[PDB]
């Protein structure tokens, strides 16, 4: 029963196999039950006090891992440095002799044993933001339809077609960009897409939901900022080595960055530091150099479309700059019937007029309310945009309005609704609710601006001709 | 005098055992 | 039968030898199987349970690394320095005591035996610069034809001829800088110079799998960047050293830099803590040097030189100076042409109109396309510039044409084109499609301009004579 347990190192003519063992290496002859032709280098093996091999077994799964340096010309061998810089020659086993091993890899090692196995970096916290797949699909976002299409066109059609796009000699989009105000919708296009990729990976290749995950990277921003000088840069490189090393020209993986003003800057906007300064080139030097991402697309979304750096901005880097517009009557049609789902629960005032009809009567409901909100009357005006000529202009809440306001207004009108049914026990949404929700919020949304804004305002100025000098409220 | 940020860099350690 | 392995240390005429065995070294003798003569220092030997040498094998293969610092006197001892700078004293081997012992070479070493059995050529230079030779060619850039043929002879003709170079004394330049607005084609540039270079260097001689390239080092921008404080200017002066030991009179070295604008930046001037004080004139001092440099050329590539410091650009050290320029209306057609191969499938219509005949008919699509590009009409009225005093100046898009945008242009018509086939079944391309792509192209792009003054507005600044202070876009 006591049995001991070594290493397999090199394998001879004679039925002799060399094992390290208790910190030594031996030569052994194998039991009549294991054949010598199927052991590997580097294979663990058991061993006993009579000291004879009797099993194969897998490789060592833990221990030192050592970045590797570079590869010896015999393909055997290969240099690999210690975490203090200490630098050792060491086999390579079976498994490393699928993807080339190539340098830059901390590979797992034993250093007294003097082989490799494996090897692996911290961009993968990047796959840990997304650990939940969100479930929002094309199905729930409203008031896009030509966005959408241009999305799916750039992602999800190239890979569907792979044989038109070769015979057409065309590469799929190498990034794109989504720009618009802020809560018009970008981040549910950019959660949509990966749900749809995360679908499309767990249907195609495998059930397990970590691969399938693993071809979409989050960066958040600025989580590439590092204290030390030059380890944001190896992050980035990092990055994108992972992201080619998934491709495969059938499997795109897809890097979103969000708020690309945070990272990316003009190179001179940078007034306490200038840390983007060196982290763009870097960024450009990845996405286009000497060898190029084949199958790699980069997806950012940002509100400020100009202060992105001219060269980020260039064709055959951000190939598509899909601008996403503050919804209109219909777009706001679109997202009430998106929130509000016929399964709601009505008063049966509501229901009276309209038979029960729960359909039509939300249908109405909907219309109705967005009537009220697309209104240009006295009691909506809220601020007079002057210009150097002379224009004033009249402002009113429907100018600022995105699917944001549209689900917080439906969110107020939802607990105003369900206060009623605690207070007096009758439950049911009514229409008159949706009315003061949609006068409360224009209310507390009143003293927002600050003096000067270029939030929004920069365009219309454009537009006039003349720059603003002065806006006011316009209430009571 | 604008307030400015700063960025490290590290020195070397001699460690036996 | 297990037997246990030792290292031999030294040969007595007794016929007894010392076996440094179990970290320990014991006087033991020689089976007569074995002959004392036949071993060798250094030379890994086998024994078993009485200690006896049975079997003499070969020298050891894996271990430690250690640099060669000295060799002593006797020729028989070397002294060498640690990973932690640790001095020891060794023994060579038998095969050390074709190739040559020099200091400096890496040694593969044992410290519990003290001896260095191999030395191991480290050629770190290999890893992190060497890349797949892209396949773009001189024939695939358009619209420069008087830039190619300066950086073409500057890399070639002092090689073609080196007789007739000797004869006039003329010394090849070691400096060729690139510099233009983004997507212009300095990266196309330099991937076609790799590109000949490598397949020059196949040609002369053979290891075509390898090495080949070797003669061309890629780097990144803050690729070189460090966390401590010296390693980068230990990894410049590394580079040199190996590019000025890898060039030979017929070899040249090609050491491109990407993105010139990260390194090489003005010394000082740094609000963060991206001190180049230090980098910088590590640069300098190898480019330039107390001794010159030879059959070395440096070629930096960078869309901002104003942000490079002057002494690096000081002609002698980046003498050969190359600007690529916005593409004009010939420049335009000839990049037009380069894309639109006659390959490309054509719509039955296009063919009928000019009774099959594909030149004519791809020429005149890319007139058309051309002449519409660069059209003075008001729907193309890109930008208004409002100078000092100046006047109301207007910029089209043919001001801020590139190759990037022609080839997106041409990539999205492919795209259309292929929609059109799978919503309609009729394949080919039509002008239409082209006119279509174009509108789409500057309606996306019209996005782009910011508050801000790189060169071109420095240029027109200069040509107005007013700086610029004004610019809007043309909306409505
Ligand atoms: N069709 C729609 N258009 C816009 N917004 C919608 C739509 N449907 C729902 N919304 C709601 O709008 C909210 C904001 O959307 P999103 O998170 O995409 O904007 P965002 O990208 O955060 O904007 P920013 O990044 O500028 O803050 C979401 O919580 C979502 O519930
Ligand atoms: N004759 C040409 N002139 C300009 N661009 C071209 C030409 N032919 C092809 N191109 C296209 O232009 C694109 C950009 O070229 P290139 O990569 O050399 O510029 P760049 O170095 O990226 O500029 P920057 O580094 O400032 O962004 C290439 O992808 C190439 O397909
Ligand atoms: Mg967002
Ligand atoms: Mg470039």
């Amino acid at each position: 029963p006591p049995s001991g347990y070594g290493v397999l190192l090199a394998t001879h003519d004679d039925d002799t196999v060399d094992v390290f063992t208790s910190g030594r290496k031996m030569r052994l002859t194998c039991s009549p039950n294991i054949d010598a032709a199927s052991l590997k280098k580097g294979q663990t093996v058991r061993l006993n006090e009579a000291l004879t091999v009797v099993e194969a077994g897998t490789f060592e799964a833990v221990g030192e891992i050592s970045t590797l340096r570079e590869i010896l010309a015999d393909g055997h061998r290969a240099l690999v440095v210690g975490h203090a810089d200490e630098e050792r020659v060491v086999w390579l086993a079976d498994p490393l002799i699928p993807r080339k091993l190539r340098p830059g890899d901390s590979l797992l090692v034993d250093t007294k044993a003097g082989y490799a196995f494996e090897r692996i970096p911290k961009a993968e916290v990047e796959d840990l933001v997304l650990e939940e797949v969100p479930d929002v699909s094309y199905a729930d976002i409203g008031g896009l339809s030509r966005q959408i299409e241009q999305i799916r066109d750039a992602v999800e059609l190239p890979f569907l077609h792979k044989e038109l796009y070769r015979e057409y000699s065309l590469r799929p989009p190498k990034g794109v960009l989504l720009y618009g105000p802020p809560g018009c919708g970008k981040t549910l296009i950019a959660k949509a897409v990966a749900n749809s990729l995360a679908k499309k990976m767990a249907e195609v290749r495998g059930d397990d939901a970590h691969e399938a995950k693993s071809y979409f990277l989050n960066i958040k921003g600025p989580e590439l900022l590092n204290k030390f000088v030059g380890e944001t840069e190896r992050h980035i490189r990092l990055i994108f080595q992972r992201a080619r090393e998934k491709a495969s020209e059938g499997t795109p993986v897809i890097v979103f960055f969000d708020e690309m003003d945070s990272i990316f800057r003009t190179r001179g906007t940078g007034v306490s530091s200038d840390v983007e300064t060196t982290v763009v080139p870097q960024l450009l030097s990845e996405i286009d150099g000497v060898e190029g991402l084949e199958n790699v697309i980069v997806i950012g979304a940002s509100n400020r479309e100009d202060m992105i750096d001219p060269a980020i901005l260039r064709p055959g880097r951000l190939d598509v700059k899909i601008k996403i517009e503050r919804p209109d009557a219909e777009a706001a049609q679109d997202i009430y019937s998106k929130y509000l789902t016929e399964f709601l629960p009505v008063h049966a005032d509501d229901l009276a007029e309209f038979d029960g009809d729960r359909s039509a009567c939300i249908k109405a409901m909907i219309e109705k309310v967005v009537d009220r909100m697309y209104a240009e009357i006295d009691d909506n005006r809220f601020l007079e945009v002057t210009y150097a000529n002379g224009d004033k202009e009249v402002m009113y809440f429907k100018d600022f309005n995105s699917g944001a306001m549209i689900q917080n207004v439906v969110d107020r009108a939802k607990k105003n609704a369900i206060k009623s049914v605690l207070e007096t026990g009758q439950p049911g949404l009514r229409i008159q609710h949706l009315l003061d929700s949609i006068v409360d919020e224009f209310a507390e949304n009143e003293d927002l601006p600050n003096t000067t804004n270029p939030d929004d305002w920069a365009r219309i100025s454009g537009k006039k001709g003349e720059r603003i000098v002065y806006i006011r409220t316009l209430v009571t | 005098g604008s307030m400015a940020q700063e960025q490290t860099k590290r020195g070397g350690g001699g460690g036996d055992d």
